[PDB]
RNA sequence: UGGGCACUCUAAGUUGACUGCCGGUGACAAACCGGAGGAAGGUGGGGAUGACGUCAAAUCAUCAUGCCCCUUAUGAUUUGGGCUACACACGUGCUACAAUGGACAAUACAAAGGGCAGCGAAACCGCGAGGUCAAGCAAAUCCCAUAAAGUUGUUCUCAGUUCGGAUUGUAGUCUGCAACUCGACUACAUGAAGCUGGAAUCGCUAGUAAUCGUAGAUCAGCAUGCUACGGUGAAUACGU
RNA sequence: AAGAACCUUACCAAAUCUUGACAUCCUCUAGAGAUAGAGGACAGGUGGUG
């Protein structure tokens, strides 16, 4: 566990970190250059003053909750001012500028068909 | 988009209508054609009446609009459902 | 329409991204070659007459 | 010393192979054998049609044929006689000289 | 689409290219400079027997060699005629002072000509079928050993498309050793445009 | 076809056990074109087989083979309303063809980890007539013994 | 004492040259166990060393380039056996007996216009 | 690398594969089966080549053209927008649903092209896109350029996972007057459906099916499309 | 269609023009920009009928 999201253990650092939102595997890679970890032992098999080095290097990063708050402040301020990114993120359709005649999914969700 | 040794991006005439008359306290509606111009820190407080292809739609710029052109904030396209 | 955009085409643009090519014997503006500025259409014409040098049919 | 020849006609640089050769053996002078360059193709596809039919496509090529001769004992009279190129209005000559 | 333009199949192979010329580069305007050229004789020399028109191009001169059934009438009483296609073609870009006129003897043997012929004659109310006889008649008279000819469009002022062909002697189209010579003339009628074909082979 | 015969490609003998069997079994691992895992893939098992049995590599495969061949198959025939299922005898050269192939694909619908120890797997339990590629044999002499009443129908 | 027998197969061509000695086989200067990824290739490399007698009596000086490992190994073959018989030319009553002699033309296929890339067809369906 | 030009290549000419041949089945003759050289054997393999005609098939938007209309418009120049809109259905492909795999490092073997204000080395900076300076090459001479699948090891241990990379957030690179509508990319964060596809269906009997990358046309920039290039590469095809 | 930010665009909304965008003879200043100021028989039509 690291500041309250606990990883899956049995697992190694650099694969078992990246369970944490926020981060990544080129992120956890940096980790263990800082805190002194061989990046291939098991959280099962850490030793607590292992544990201490990477925390403090978490923290340094954006970590979790603040990036899940970030993340929407900066959709919300699209929605409040109207944009081209953000009245599409009303709709659910893709913003980027994707063709949405026939394929989008991922945005438009299930296929609510209309008869013919 | 552009780059950082480009910088930002306005139309040659379109700040030149707008610190012409920012030495006076009204904003006017000046009519525009320049989607394409990124609202600028000096767009502040203005009504920009872009034209999105057939009308001049307005749009009072606040602090957060800066950054993204005023294309961006004109609708173009109009979808009411299927 | 064409004899206008056949002119505005020869018509100097005012930057460089906005020329384009066309055929200059028909006018022709998709498709057009820069080896020859000509068209699929007119490269088969001319080169069938054997006015375009050392074109012939490929068959390898 | 360097004359080299490009032709469309295969037949045309055969002929501009030799007839060189013969102004260089014309005076007192060694020349390097015609060297056989390696031609080069260009291969062009378009639709037959004058529309929509895809799929039928024909294929055109325009091949460069390329020879190298080499004087190796450039007399007085070569350099008079290089102006002897029977060109026939197709074949180009580069003398690098 | 069936037949393969007879000329084209047999460019390089047993016929030769009437431009012939190198450019590595400034390809696309040498090129154009020839149709340039080609297209002005096209209505200079209308009423000439004109058939062939090679374009050769040597240190920055223009070799014509046009090929006529009408010499004389192309050249002059001596060359004044000739001297102003000569001049009209000089004042477009360089100098192409190099103009050789090639007699036709047998007008009735080459295609362009026939086919020519034929379509001046369709444009003045003629039978559609006796031009197409008369000349396939003569053709065969001075020793060719086939020819075929082909008339198509509204035949006779219809209202339906149609194709009259006739053919006499050999005319073997999928042989590459033999020369056939082929040329297509338009005849723009006062009910539309009309289509001759002529497959000439000695 | 219907134009007399068609000669068939052969193979060269297996590098190591010599075995123009092995070689073919090597060609039926193999997916798009990689023949590399697929050489890897038999010499895993045939040294693998050798540990679990302990006799040679190649005299378990030989055992085995013998018993995924099958010496009867069952050919249809039609005469209307019923389909005649008449029972024909394998040919020796199909046999090594169905024996190699029910070896692979009851090997890849087995499981426990990886290729290599799934295809040794199979090739002991043939060997012990156990496995679905003697299931498989099992159920196509079956096929042809009931149907032994339409033996004459064979064309 | 160079025998030298040249060999092609696809888009590869290979210099052999026997020379007296019992050795490895040095294609490109490498062994061919360092060379070829397989050994399935170096069998049918040495294909004319067995079916004439031969196996290893010459150190084949090969300058294979082109194609991949495949062409070239069955290059270097075709090359050990156009170079067998350089060496006794009385070994023929064999080679042709097995066809190694024999330059194999299976080469690529053109990619046919209308048929989707060789000669299969794409997907059909009915309107 | 001096030197040769031996081998190989390059491109011109020139041999060869013609039922010459040897048998045997037809001697109604054509023909057919096997064999011998020979690299290749039975039209040696591929390409081009598409008869009379058929479908009033397609194209008046390549072009021309009979007729019919507009001709201060049905013509014409500019800016912006649209051609990319999205309740959905259809055709054609790409990517995966991993262990014959993911990743991590080393280590090989091509072909075919293109290039003048183009290809752009080498060096330096940047995580990377890329940028700064740049040699050489109008090119079998220099550049694109490095093939990758492949080989060798290590790590994972069947899990919606170290599979998958759709979709969003942030900061950037190039091109272009200008990437908002609506470009390609690069980093960091996120991590969707998807556990090999029902009825039906298509392709193919070799260097094919399958699989991996490279090049070119168009082109300021933009391809999972098209055309070409090679690498690895199945096998029964008894039979009608 | 082997290449839709402008162009291509033939489509739409504005700013426009009418012997015309093209035949054939007779460096500053506003302004989105076009363009503007200062240093006549004829054309045309990606309009229709494959």
């Amino acid at each position: 566990r690291i500041a309250g999201v606990d990883i899956p253990r049995e697992k190694r650092v650099v694969i078992s970190l990246t369970y944490i939102y926020g981060i990544g595997t080129s992120t956890a890679q940096k980790i263990l250059e800082e805190a002194n970890v061989s990046a291939d032992t098991r959280v099962k098999d850490l030793t607590d003053d292992e544990l201490g080095r990477i925390r403090e290097v978490v923290d340094g990063y954006k970590v979790e909750g603040d990036l899940r708050r970030e993340t929407n402040l900066n959709i919300k301020r699209l929605m409040e001012i109207s944009s081209y990114r953000g009245i599409r993120h009303r709709r659910g359709l893709p913003v980027r500028g994707q063709k949405t005649k026939n394929n989008a999914r991922t945005r438009k969700g299930p296929v609510k068909t209309v008869a013919n | 988009a552009r780059s950082i040794k480009k910088g930002p991006f306005v139309d040659e005439h379109l700040m030149k209508k707008v610190e012409a008359q920012e030495g006076s306290e009204k904003k006017q509606v000046i009519k525009t054609w320049s989607r394409r111009s990124t609202i600028f820190p000096n767009f502040i407080g203005h009504t920009f009446a872009v034209y999105d292809g057939r009308k001049h739609v307005p749009v009072y710029v606040t602090e957060d609009m800066v950054g993204h052109k005023l294309g961006e904030f004109a609708p173009t396209r109009t979808f009411k459902g299927h | 329409a064409k004899t206008s955009m056949v002119a505005k085409q020869q018509k100097k643009q005012k930057y460089a991204v906005r020329e384009y090519t066309r055929c200059e014997r028909c006018g022709r503006p998709h498709s057009v070659y820069r080896k020859f500025k000509l068209c699929r259409i007119c490269f088969r014409e001319l080169a069938y007459k054997g006015q375009i040098p050392g074109v012939r049919k490929a068959s390898w | 010393i360097r004359i080299r020849l490009k032709a469309y006609d295969h037949r045309v640089i055969d002929q501009s192979a030799e007839k060189i050769v013969e102004t260089a053996k014309r005076s007192g002078a060694d020349v390097s054998g015609p060297i056989p360059l390696p031609t080069e193709k260009s291969v062009y596809t378009i639709i037959r049609a004058v529309h929509k039919y895809k799929d039928s496509r024909e294929q055109f090529e325009q091949r460069t044929h390329k020879r190298l001769i080499d004087i190796v004992n450039p007399t007085p009279k070569t350099v008079d006689a290089l102006m002897g190129l029977n060109l026939p209005s197709g074949v180009d000559i580069e003398i690098k000289l | 689409g069936q037949k393969i333009n007879p000329i084209g199949l047999r460019v390089g192979i047993i016929r030769d290219w009437e431009a012939k010329w190198y450019a590595e580069k400034d390809f696309a305007s040498l090129l154009h400079e020839d149709l340039k050229i080609r297209k002005f004789i096209d209505n200079e020399l209308k009423e000439a027997s004109v058939s062939h028109v090679e374009i050769e191009r040597a240190a920055n001169r223009i070799n014509i060699a046009i090929h006529t059934g009408k010499p004389g009438m192309v050249i002059g009483k001596g060359g004044s005629e000739i001297e102003k296609l000569r001049n009209k073609l000089n004042a477009l870009t360089d100098k192409k002072v190099h103009i050789n006129v090639i007699e036709i003897k047998k007008v009735d043997l080459d295609a362009r000509l026939v086919a020519e012929n034929i379509a001046r004659q369709l444009e003045n109310r003629a039978s559609f079928r006796r031009v197409q006889k008369q000349a396939i008649t003569r053709a065969m008279k001075l020793g060719a050993k086939g020819i075929k000819t082909q008339v198509s469009g509204r035949l006779g002022g219809a209202d339906i498309a149609r194709a009259e062909q006739y053919s006499e002697g050999t005319v073997p189209l999928h042989t590459l050793r033999a020369d056939i010579d082929y040329a297509h003339a338009e005849a723009d009628t006062t009910y539309g445009k009309l289509g001759v074909k002529v497959w000439i082979y000695r | 076809p219907r134009k007399g015969s068609v000669p068939k490609r052969d193979v060269l003998p297996d590098p190591i056990h010599n075995s123009k069997l092995v070689t073919k079994l090597i060609n039926k691992i193999m997916l798009d074109g990689k023949r590399g895992t697929a050489q890897r893939i038999l010499y895993s098992a045939f040294d693998l087989v050798e540990q679990r049995s302990g006799r040679d590599a190649l005299e378990v495969f030989e055992e085995a083979i013998n018993n995924i061949m099958p010496v009867l198959e069952v050919k249809a025939r039609r005469v209307g309303g019923s389909n005649y299922q008449v029972p024909v005898e394998v040919r020796p050269e199909r046999r090594t063809t169905l024996g190699l192939r029910w070896l692979v694909n009851y090997a890849r619908l087995r499981g426990e980890k990886t290729m290599e120890d799934r295809l040794a797997n199979e090739i002991l339990d043939a060997a012990n007539n156990t496995g679905g590629a003697v299931k498989k044999r099992e159920d196509t002499h079956k096929m042809a013994e009931a149907n032994k009443a339409f033996a004459h129908y064979r064309w | 004492v160079e025998y030298r027998g040249t060999g092609r197969r696809k888009n590869s061509v290979a210099r052999v040259r026997l020379v007296p000695g019992e050795g490895n086989i040095t294609v490109n200067n490498r062994d061919v166990r360092e060379y070829l990824p397989f050994e399935s290739l170096i069998l049918d490399l040495n294909q004319p060393f067995d079916v004439t007698e031969t196996k290893g009596n010459y150190d084949v000086l090969v300058n294979v380039h082109g194609g991949g490992f495949t062409g070239q190994a069955q290059a270097i073959r075709h090359g050990i056996a156009r170079a067998l018989l350089e060496a006794d030319p009385e070994y023929r009553g064999s080679l042709k007996r097995a066809g190694l002699l024999t330059r194999d033309p299976r080469m690529k296929e053109r990619k046919k216009p209308g048929l989707k890339a060789a000669r299969r067809s794409p997907q059909f369906s009915k309107r």
